[PDB]
């Protein structure tokens, strides 16, 4: 027999700050690296998908998720949080279209879903969630790209990245790119910004790679990647 | 409908026509009455459509995870305890004539009635359905205790061809089903191979 | 459909003297144009100086009569005495009250001494209503026993009568009229009829016999 | 050290209970006596300021014309069971058309004892004890008779009880003016020469309530006057 | 009937770049006129209007229910309610009353807010929603109203020749219809203008 | 005192400090004892007062015709589970018109108590209880304690100081079940007689006595009533 | 190893090193119970306990630790006798449940597995404490013969042949290894319980003590019974004389 | 409504006409009536066109949820579980009479869900006010396997008998085919309706109705 | 239940020196139809009381699945109490009244024959809870013409011994089957005394048609 606990989890210190929801962002600064580049004609999204031993089967788990026929997700830091905010904002991106018969706008569906992750932060019982977030999306011609985190709280980016040397990876974006970039470019601009961090030999399993064009939102498959690899494609 | 299941050694033999109305409008000439509750049981169903296919997957999702749960082929007195349990607890709202008839590793071939009120009873041969009441003299006056995987089998394709033929609810083919721990047989019997009765003349 | 009340017939009288009360009813329960049992009293003991009497619905007669009896023990262990006549009569009536909706298809008569030890009656509809009277009947010879005691027990319609109180001799002798001459005309009314007669020194019981027609 | 509202002690007794058996303490003092002829109840109000209407102080109330009782320690936690009180005494009025015995009275309070708790728990659930004790003095099938009354649920009948600071006090100057014999009248001068030792302030006529209950009179709260005509005899 | 108690109708036709809509004025208890100013069409924004026919109260409350969720829709969102999701967003809100639904059934009528696009649609007083590039209709007198409109409408009209078509729709359909009437009023909606018209007809 | 403060806590040692706790507000209560001899079953409890003007606790309840009980530990707690063994008494006749068989009255006492020495931010109840009752199998005497445990008893006594009084059960158990009942009371007054300080001693005053037998419903004996059973005890201490 | 600071106060805490140190107090509490034990016969399962004297005051029959939870399942308990009692009820219950759903009597190893995962629910939160019980099921029929189940208060259930709990777990096992259950029957297997259960009985720190025995075999005709006064005595005199030698 | 199915070699057809009455009056003479589940699921729905919109509507949603999860394409027994589970569950309430057919990884399926619940694997079938004239067309002129062209007119001639032969239907018959790799969702099929030529000329003139007030308003 | 299915006829009772015995024929009806024509309607209650019902079997079953648990709930404490006779029937008139109470009743009436403490028992049980005891008791059209006979005999002779008893319970089972058009001449007979409860297998009656050759005198 179980009870519950409805006091909340999350309170601030005297220093004004909200304790849990800092040491969340840790578990996001510690956890496998993400890119997210708005090309003006579409969004990238990409990871690193390191898998210890090659007994891991890169296939039957993804992180690039597709939450709406045009909308996509990828997160950096604990994994099955991520996967309860995927089912929820799929969930959240039903319930909309049910009731307004066209598909959720991305801004709109960010809104919702970090109001959850925000929820998560002041609820009894509860932990923020160790994650962050990049949704990118074609909602009425212009492509969207966000980023929310464990406070609940989000963004609109031209491109950015999180987990492990997200700061050279911003920085390193912060001149290494800049907007006007075509489709197949931004891809490239985003492998790369990866790789100036991703220890190891970056192959077509040690990543993984979605694109949000006016036209739909997908995953790239093992082919597509080993291509782009070859440092073009 | 006509429903009917018969008790033999080692095994049980079910039948029923094929006949599903609305009013007077067959919806389905070719309707499969007879429904796999698990491995080696098997229920007739009479009444509702809606309410026997609702009440028949619940019994199955339930039977299915009592097995498991003891990893063993369940018990056929079980599979109609649960039918049992349903349609006496919601009789108020559930129209099923229901016959429960499957092997059992323990208690070998059996048949169980599960009428209209929710009531069971187990019995050597059952019968139900609207054209059940055609054939209750004939059932009566022809049933022989020992009868064969094969008479049987034959001795419901009698009653089932009989009943089809006076009652308006029930017609189309014959289905049957043997069960015995050897596992289960389901055949048809259209048009020709349907027994016939010649239409009395001058 | 389906009702769930049955009229099982059986009348109750009760009469209060200066220093005691009566308590009586045949014992015939019935159902239709049948008779379930000839022995079926509608007297009942509450406490030493109150008794009850219940005719109607015997299904809830039955249920009324052992909820009355758990009430009792629990003001017993409550307050450390037995209930009043008259708080069981107070009682009763918001016992009655609770299925004011779903009614008890009931007519009960308590009899028995109040505080102050004289004879105490009081009658009550199947909602509760009630009070306190010198003498009354319910159930179908209600209306055949009553005029009787208007006049014998009243005086009423007499005149230059002499208003002599209720010896309780003159009461039991009344009791076995009213119930004799029903049971002539009721077909309800027959087989026996039980007295109880509550005093300072208990309860006592009779049973005089009835046409079993 | 912060443990749950029903923890024991190694002593085999409930902290909460053991701790508002304390805040009476710190209440004002008042006292029961009991005669054949009637009961009275007397507490001194402990008045704090001039600008401080002595009326509105009630540290004795009815509960029903042949029940009064006397109140010390949180008073404002008394407000509560002070209304329990009456509305039970109408609830058997209404049910059994008599009146409510005194000790029936004190033992209904008294079910609201220990409850209280957290977890397990209703929202509209006491959290903890009512810091008070009381006095039920009044007029029954069983003559005139006074209970007392303290958090731990625990109640019992009393010729004569003090409640209060100078509940110690009190107390043994009962035990030494008391008589199985004594009378109503006597009753009150002895609570009144008690009270006005143990208070820390003068006896006024204005800082005490006195009220009786007897066997033929319905309770009575005492005039300001009529404490003036017993007062006259310090 | 419970639908003719107020008695009432309106209806919505397509232009080229033009959309109308116009609803009889007549606000009745069974035989009785009570009022003769009685809104039936409302604006749920610009180049966007809602006509509600049937049940009195409900006309009224399906508005004002109505505009509660269009306006938050316009807060969160960052733009202009679209009509194909106006339409969408009534749809849901009547059906949320399946089994004891509103007396109404709506027509929408309106101009894209970033597009030249005339819409119109009606519904079903639970929701079902239904779209023509002709007209719609609602009320007591959908039959007369039918038979205008198939007779009197065509495929592309000029803001005058639909204001002259919907208007002699109405005031002789409306005109064989005891409970609808006394006055009608006509709105006709264009990319740059709002015009608003209570045609001159019988008061009996 | 990590492990002191909740039921739900064991110790390092397989133990409940909160459940061992509520049995020590048993012991606090005065003693009370009981004894049944083969038709009658006893109870016999010493009374206190808070002060002299204050009269004497309850220590013995009527719980049904058939069944009575003493009480130690927190009075609240014992009208609790009073009137708890009073409403599944008459759930017993209005459902089955026949008295509740002692018996499992305490094992539903047992059931009702354990729960709450289970869960968090619950406590133990803090009453201890001697029953004694009377139904087909005869005269019964149980015992029930903080902790959910009850016991069958061929007599006993809980309360301050009562293992004087078990002491003298023991000894004399062999006669109980032949003695008639104004021998068996004594026998029960008697043992409480041992929990008291040798300069005083039984009182019409702190006595109460509870029988219930073959030929006698559960009744309470209180002041005057106590004198009968008190007359031809030899104040012969031992 | 004196792990516990803090992380023994709820059985919602892991330890650093992975222990539930709650589970673990509770079973202490089941270590310090007196023996009992329990042995899967050719033709039933037999059931002895050790039960203390507590005082000479009680009855014989007080304090009964083992109970009938199904007509056809015997339970013999160790541990906190009220927590045991509790799960008595919910075998029982458990037990009546499922003839009423299903129609027939539960099987033991259900019975068994039900019982447990409920006790498993008492060991995963803060909002309750783990029963401070163990216990041991057993049954008897002719379509699945003698079966012995023993639950503790991690939720943990398994199949025995012989088993034992309390006091002297360790020291009542070598002396059951020395039958040969499988090929015994349940008439002759009295005696060894009682023998086993004196053996290991502590003649010094424990007092006197009192000898409970259940039946439940073919015997039986499948419903689990007290063992006869006669059966006992018989045993406790051979369990007595083999004690001399 | 007339709304129909039928399992050929590669795949499925549905039907349907396209009329929708208020009472015995036309309100919309181009209803859909064939409603997208999944990309490779399809149903045709009759009854309260509400309800058919909501229950398809839902059950849709609820297996691009699925779909989104398990990663692999619907399956059309799921479709017929959570419809049929429904429906029942509102005992008769929700008027749904459906026509659900679809290609599985298990192949084409084709199944009749009544309002209270109950389904039929079947491999033609028919829902509506037409039903019965529909049904006929395929009792007499139904072929196993049949080749798309050879039921994908066999099925627009069922919805013809049903639009002709039944007051409750009419207008055009929409179609939908899906086989293992394709889905051709014939709209407009088949328009054997037509509205009669107008005769005459009723254009009113500008100026014709009389005005009683003016108002304007410009946008921007 | 609003509405009973496959319902049961008429139940006897009557009770003799040292016992009470019950009868119940075994068709179980569908309305007009014998439909399950073995099927028993009586049960064994523990060691000392027997029930027998009338009216919708699948009840009866119910009511038999509850008071069957709680003899088995019982037998399990073994603490040398159990459910007399009076105990069954008082707690079935709680049970009938509390459902009619509910307008959901079990559509039975049921016949509660016991014997314990050498005195007979025998009670009587409606789905609306009226409940009595008596020497002899009759339902459905047994009431009609079965308890007529029955008491016919006791206001002459109340004492009947087992035999004296069967011997009528005979006679009225065979008045009920040429009167009552939905009996069976197939019944069972239950029997209770100090030894315990017994029930009998598949019984009939001779029954004398001779009256139908008398068409025409
Ligand atoms: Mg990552
Ligand atoms: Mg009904
Ligand atoms: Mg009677
Ligand atoms: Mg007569
Ligand atoms: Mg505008
Ligand atoms: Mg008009
Ligand atoms: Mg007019
Ligand atoms: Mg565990
Ligand atoms: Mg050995
Ligand atoms: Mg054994
Ligand atoms: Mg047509």
């Amino acid at each position: 027999a179980e009870r519950g606990y409805s006091f909340s989890l999350t309170t601030f210190s005297p220093s004004g700050k909200l304790v849990q929801i800092e040491y969340a962002l840790a578990a996001v600064a510690g956890g496998a690296p993400s890119v997210g580049i708005k090309a003006a004609n579409g969004v990238v999204l990409a990871t690193e998908k390191k898998q210890k031993s090659i007994l891991y089967d890169e296939r039957s788990v993804h992180k690039v998720e597709p939450i709406t026929k045009h909308i996509g997700l990828v997160y950096s830091g604990m994994g099955p949080d991520y996967r309860v905010l995927v089912h929820r904002a799929r969930k959240l991106a039903q319930q909309y279209y049910l009731v307004y018969q066209e598909p959720i706008p991305t801004a709109q569906l960010v809104q919702r879903v970090a109001s959850v992750m925000q929820e998560y932060t002041q609820s009894g019982g509860v932990r923020p969630f160790g994650v962050s977030l990049l949704i990118c999306g074609w909602n009425e011609g212009r492509p969207y790209l966000f980023q929310s985190d464990p406070s609940g709280a989000y963004f609109a980016w031209k491109a950015t990245a999180m987990g492990k040397n997200y700061v050279n990876g911003k920085t390193f974006l912060e001149k290494r790119y800049n907007e006007d970039l075509e489709l197949e470019d931004a891809i490239h601009t985003a492998i790369l910004t990866l790789k100036e961090s991703f220890e190891g030999q970056m192959t077509e399993d040690n990543i993984e790679v979605g694109i949000c064009n006016e036209a739909g939102f997908r995953r790239l498959t093992p082919t597509e990647v080993k291509d782009y690899l070859a440092a073009i494609a | 409908t006509t429903i009917m299941a018969v008790q033999f050694d080692g095994g049980v033999v079910l039948g029923a026509d094929s006949r599903t109305t609305t009013g007077s409008y067959i919806a389905n000439r070719v309707t499969d009455k007879l429904t796999p509750i698990h491995d080696r049981i098997f229920c007739c169903r009479s009444g509702s459509a809606a309410d026997t296919q609702a009440v028949a997957d619940a019994v199955t999702y339930q039977l299915g995870f009592h097995s498991i749960e003891l990893n063993e082929p369940p018990l056929v007195h079980t599979a109609a305890s649960l039918f049992k349990e349903m349609c006496y607890r919601y009789r108020e709202d559930l129209m099923a004539g229901i016959i429960i008839a499957g092997w059992d590793p323990q208690e070998g071939g059996q048949v169980y009635s599960v009428p209209m009120g929710g009531m069971m009873v187990r019995q050597s041969f059952a019968i139900g359905g609207s054209g059940s009441s055609y054939i209750y003299g004939y059932v009566d006056a022809t049933y022989r205790e020992g009868m064969t995987k094969e008479e049987c089998l034959q001795f419901t394709a009698n009653a089932l061809a009989l009943a089809m033929e006076r009652d308006g609810s029930s017609g189309g083919v014959i289905r049957l089903a043997a069960i015995a721990e050897s596992g289960v047989e389901r055949q048809v019997l259209l048009g020709d191979q349907i027994p016939k009765f010649a239409v009395a003349t001058l | 459909r389906f009702s769930p009340y049955v009229f099982n017939g059986g009348t109750i009288l009760a009469i209060a003297g200066e220093d005691f009360a009566i308590v009586a009813s045949d014992t015939r329960l019935s159902e239709g144009f049948s008779i379930h049992t000839r022995d079926s009293p509608k007297c009942y003991k509450l406490t030493d100086k109150t008794v009850i009497g219940c005719s109607g619905f015997h299904g809830d007669c039955l249920t009324l009569t052992k909820i009355i009896e758990a009430r009792l023990k629990m003001y017993k262990h409550s307050n450390n005495k037995a209930m009043t006549t008259g708080a069981i009569a107070a009682m009763l009536s918001t016992i009655l009250y609770s299925r004011r909706f779903f009614p008890y298809y009931v007519y009960n008569i308590i009899g028995g001494l109040d505080e102050e030890g004289k004879g105490a009656v009081y009658s009550f509809d199947p909602v509760g209503s009630y009070q306190r009277d010198s003498f009354k009947a319910g159930g179908s010879a209600s209306a055949m026993l009553q005029p009787l005691l208007d006049n014998q027990v009243g005086f009423k319609n007499m005149q230059n009568v002499e208003h002599v109180p209720l010896s309780l001799d003159r009461a039991m002798r009344l009791v076995k009229d009213v119930f004799i001459s029903a049971a002539e005309r009721d077909v309800y009314t027959g087989d026996a009829l039980r007295i109880c007669i509550v005093t300072k020194e208990g309860i006592r019981e009779e049973t005089v016999s009835l046409r079993k027609d | 050290y912060d443990r749950g509202v029903n923890t024991f002690s190694p002593e085999g007794r409930l902290f909460q209970v053991e701790y508002d058996i304390e805040a009476i303490k710190l209440g004002s003092t008042a006292i029961g006596i009991q005669t054949s002829e009637g009961v009275c109840l007397a507490v001194e109000k402990r008045i704090t300021s001039p600008l401080m209407e002595p009326s509105s102080i009630e540290k004795i109330v009815e509960i029903d014309a042949h029940i009064g009782c006397a109140m010390s320690g949180l008073i404002a936690d008394a407000k509560t069971l002070i209304d329990k009180a009456r509305v039970e005494t109408q609830n058997h009025w209404f049910t059994y058309n008599e009146t409510m015995t005194v000790e029936s009275v004190t033992q209904a309070v008294s079910n609201l004892a220990l409850q209280f708790g957290e977890e397990d728990a209703d929202p509209g659930a006491m959290s903890r004890p009512f810091g008070v004790a009381l006095l039920f003095g009044g007029v029954d099938e069983k003559g005139p008779q006074l209970f007392h009354m303290d958090p731990s649920g625990t109640f019992v009948q009393c010729d004569a009880r003090a409640i209060g600071s100078a509940s110690e006090g009190a107390q043994s100057s009962l035990q030494e003016l008391y008589h199985k014999s004594m009378t109503l009248k006597e009753a009150i001068k002895s609570s009144l020469i008690i009270l006005k030792q143990v208070m820390e302030e003068k006896l006024n006529a204005t800082n005490i309530e006195l009220a009786t209950v007897q066997p033929g009179q319905n309770f009575h709260m005492f005039t300001k006057e009529e404490l003036e005509e017993v007062i006259k005899d310090i | 009937s419970i639908m003719s108690y107020n008695g009432g109708a309106v209806m919505a036709m397509k232009g080229k770049n033009c959309v109308a809509i116009a609803a009889d004025r007549r606000f009745g208890i069974q035989a009785q006129l009570v009022t003769t100013d009685f809104q039936k069409i409302f604006p749920m924004g610009d180049r966007l209007y809602i006509g509600l026919a049937g049940l009195a109260t409900d006309v009224q409350t399906v508005a004002q229910r109505l505009k509660f969720r269009l306006n938050l829709y316009e807060l969160k969102e960052g733009r202009q309610i679209k009509p194909y999701t106006l339409m969408s967003m009534v749809a849901n809100l009547l059906y949320e009353k399946r089994f004891g639904p509103y007396y109404t059934e709506p027509v929408i009528a309106g101009l894209d807010p970033k597009t030249f696009k005339p819409f119109i649609c009606s519904l079903d007083l639970i929701g079902c929603p239904m779209v023509t590039d002709d007209f719609v209709v609602s009320g007591t007198c959908a039959e007369q109203m039918y038979g205008m409109c198939e007779s009197l409408w065509e495929p592309n009209m000029d803001p005058d020749h639909l204001f002259e078509t919907i208007s002699q729709a109405m005031l002789n359909a409306v005109d064989r219809d005891a409970v609808s009437g006394m006055g009608v009023i006509v709105h006709i909606i264009e990319k740059d203008k709002i015009t608003t018209r209570t045609l001159k007809a019988r008061m009996d | 005192n990590q492990y002191d403060n909740d039921v739900t806590v064991w110790s390092p040692q397989g133990r409940i400090h909160q459940i061992e706790y509520a049995m020590e507000a048993v012991k606090q209560g005065s003693a009370t004892v009981g004894l049944k001899s083969k038709t009658h079953a006893v109870l016999v409890a010493l009374k206190r007062a808070q002060s002299e003007l204050a009269a004497h606790q309850k220590k013995i309840l009527h719980v049904d015709n058939h069944i009575g009980i003493s009480i130690a530990g927190l009075t609240a707690d014992a009208r609790l589970l009073c009137n708890f063994m009073r409403q599944e008494c008459l759930d017993s006749r209005f459902v089955f018109d026949r008295p509740l068989p002692v018996s499992r009255l305490v094992s539903l006492i047992g059931s009702k108590t354990q729960i709450p020495t289970q869960r968090y931010g619950r406590r133990p109840y803090g009453v201890g209880l001697l029953i004694a009752g009377y139904d087909d199998m005869g005269p019964h005497i149980f015992q029930t304690c903080p902790s959910a445990n009850y016991f069958d008893c061929r007599a006993m006594s809980i309360g301050a100081r009562s293992q004087s009084a078990r002491t003298y059960l023991e000894r004399h158990m062999s006669e109980f079940m032949e003695c008639n009942l104004n021998e068996l009371v004594k026998h029960g007054l008697r043992a409480l007689r041992e929990t008291l300080p040798a300069e005083q001693d039984l009182t019409t005053k702190n006595v109460s006595i509870g029988i219930v037998g073959k030929d006698l419903e559960f009744t309470i004996y209180d002041d005057d009533d106590v004198s009968p059973f008190l007359e031809g005890l030899e104040e012969r201490p031992q | 190893s004196s792990i516990g600071t803090g992380y023994d106060l709820s059985a919602s805490t892991f330890s650093p090193d992975g222990r539930v140190f709650q589970v673990e107090y509770a079973m202490k509490a089941v270590e310090n119970s007196s023996t009992a034990i329990g042995i899967r016969c050719k033709d039933g399962v037999v059931f002895g306990v050790e039960k203390l004297v507590l005082s000479k005051l009680y009855e014989e029959g007080s304090n009964k630790r083992l109970f009938n939870v199904d007509r056809h399942v015997g339970m013999a308990v160790a541990g906190l006798l009220a927590d045991a009692r509790s799960l008595a009820d919910i075998a029982r219950e458990e037990a009546s449940n499922f003839r009423s759903n299903f129609g027939y009597n539960i099987p033991l190893k259900h019975l068994a597995d039900r019982v447990a995962m409920y006790v498993h629910a008492y060991t995963l939160y803060s909002a309750v404490r783990p029963f401070g019980c163990s216990f041991m099921l057993g049954s008897y029929s002719v379509n699945d013969g003698a079966q012995l189940y023993m639950i503790d208060p991690s939720g943990v259930s398994y199949g025995y042949w012989g088993c034992a709990i309390g006091k002297a777990r360790q020291a009542a096992k070598t002396e059951i290894e020395k039958l040969q259950m499988k090929e015994m029957t349940c008439r002759d297997i009295v005696k060894e319980v009682a023998k086993i259960i004196y053996i290991v009985h502590d003649e010094v720190k424990d007092k006197a003590f009192e000898l409970e025995l259940s039946w439940v075999g073919e015997l039986t005709n499948g419903r689990h019974e007290i063992v006869p006064k006669d059966i006992r005595e018989e045993a406790e005199k051979y369990a007595k004389e083999s004690l001399k030698e | 409504t007339t709304i129909a199915g039928v399992v050929y070699k590669d795949g499925i057809v549905l039907g349907a006409d396209t009329r929708a009455t208020e009472g015995m009056v036309v309100a919309d003479k181009n209803c859909s009536k064939i409603h997208f589940i999944s990309p490779n699921i399809y149903c045709c729905g009759a009854g309260t066109a509400a309800d058919t919109d909501m229950t398809t509507q839902l059950i849709s949603s609820n297996l691009e949820l699925h779909s989104l999860s398990t990663g692999r394409l619907p399956r059309v027994v799921t479709a017929n579980r959570m419809l049929k589970q429904m429906l029942f569950r509102y005992r008769g309430y929700i008027g749904a009479a459906l026509v659900l057919g679809g290609v599985d990884v298990t192949g084409p399926h084709l199944y009749s869900i009544y309002p209270h619940g109950s389904t039929d694997k079947l491999p033609y079938v028919t829902m509506g006010s037409g039903s019965l004239a529909a049904m006929a067309v395929f009792e007499d002129k139904f072929r196993p396997d049949m080749e798309e062209e050879e039921a994908k007119n066999l099925v627009s001639e069922a919805i013809a008998a049903g639009i002709f032969n039944d007051l409750g239907s009419g207008s055009n018959i929409d179609l939908c085919v899906i086989s293992k790799n394709k889905l051709d969702f014939l709209r407009p099929y088949t328009v054997p309706n037509k509205k009669g030529t107008r005769l005459g000329r009723y254009r009113c003139e500008k100026g014709t109705t009389a005005v009683l007030t003016e108002k304007i308003t410009p946008l921007e | 239940t609003q509405n009973p299915m496959v319902t049961g006829t008429s139940v006897l009772g009557v009770k003799f020196e040292g016992g009470v015995v019950i009868a119940a024929d075994m068709l179980g009806s569908y309305g007009s139809l014998a439909r399950f024509r073995n099927i028993s309607r009586i049960m064994r209650v523990n060691n000392s009381t027997m029930l027998g019902a009338s009216g919708d079997y699948a009840d009866f079953q119910y009511l038999k699945q509850v008071l069957g648990q709680m003899v088995i709930d019982e037998e399990l404490l073994g603490d040398g109490h159990s459910y007399s006779p009076r105990a069954i029937h008082s707690w079935l008139t709680r049970a009938m009244y509390s459902r009619r109470s509910k307008m959901n009743p079990l559509w039975n009436t049921m016949v509660i024959g016991g014997y314990a403490d050498g005195e007979s028992f025998l009670g009587y049980v409606d789905m609306l809870g009226v409940a009595y005891e008596a020497p002899s008791l009759a339902t459905g059209y047994g009431a009609y013409l079965a308890q007529p006979l029955l008491r016919e005999v006791l206001e002459k002779q109340p004492v009947l011994s087992q035999t004296e008893a069967r011997d009528l319970v005979e006679r009225c089972m065979r008045v009920l089957y040429y009167r009552d058009a939905r009996s069976y001449n197939r019944f069972q007979t239950a029997t209770v005394t100090e030894k315990g409860v017994e029930i009998e297998g598949p019984l009939s009656t001779e029954t004398n048609w001779d009256i139908a050759h008398m068409i025409s005198g």
